[PDB]
């Protein structure tokens, strides 16, 4: 499960 | 957007970028005064760009309004992902008109084989990173159930969709969550999830918005 918002999910 | 094309300006004039200083997820006007995304976009303090193309220079269609309310399904698991769906309401509402339209919502589910509109300002590349300026949109198909299933064994809930090409190439990314899959001119699903982008056998997850459409009524007409 990676989700799609940018940068990433993780970075923010 | 992966292995898609260029949309044309305002040719998808229900799409929105949610702004926090940067874009980082899309969104669908769905009347003056709410947008639908994702739950895992959710952020205090978002602007809504409306009638945009390239997010990165005024053009002169835009409005810029900010969010007043965000309201994530009361039962988002954000582990599973499961009801990845929020609404924004507008501090103002939007002035509609040609590049700044509303999608309407579901009548009934749609089927497996069915063509869909997905588009967004994410990542074009599989491997690595470009980020574009200008909105782009690709035409993807949903999936059965079943193949959804076997690409993500024990992930795939009742309230998710996939939707894309087995063998890769052409998908969404990071960058387009929370915006629109549209099939026969309805909003189906909101970009969730996926394992990397474009990889063979591992096509995008949509939360699967016709199991909302009565919570989202209800919640538009209580806030
Ligand atoms: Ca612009």
């Amino acid at each position: 499960i990676s989700t799609r918002k940018y940068p990433s999910d993780w970075e923010e | 957007i992966v292995g898609g094309y260029t949309c044309g300006a305002n040719t998808v004039p229900y799409q929105v970028s949610l702004n926090s200083g940067y874009h980082f997820c899309g969104g669908s006007l769905i009347n003056s005064q709410w947008v639908v995304s994702a739950a895992h976009c959710y952020k205090s303090g978002i602007q809504v760009r409306l009638g945009e193309d390239n997010i990165n220079v005024v053009e002169g269609n835009e409005q810029f309004i900010s969010a007043s309310k965000s309201i994530v399904h009361p039962s988002y698991n954000s582990n599973t992902l499961n009801n990845d769906i929020m609404l924004i309401k507008l501090k103002s509402a939007a002035s509609l008109n040609s590049r700044v339209a509303s999608i309407s919502l579901p009548t009934s589910c749609a089927s497996a084989g069915t063509q869909c509109l997905i588009s967004g300002w994410g990542n074009t590349k599989s491997s690595g990173t470009s980020y574009p300026d200008v909105l782009k949109c690709l035409k993807a198909p949903i999936l059965s159930d079943s193949s959804c299933k076997s690409a993500y064994p024990g992930q795939i809930t009742s309230n998710m969709f996939c939707a894309g090409y087995l063998e890769g190439g052409k998908d969404s990314c990071q960058g387009d969550s929370g915006g629109p899959v549209v099939c026969s001119g309805k909003l189906q699903g909101i970009v969730s999830w996926g394992s990397g982008c474009a990889q063979k056998n591992k096509p995008g997850v949509y939360t699967k918005v016709c199991n909302y459409v009565s919570w989202i009524k209800q919640t538009i007409a209580s806030n």
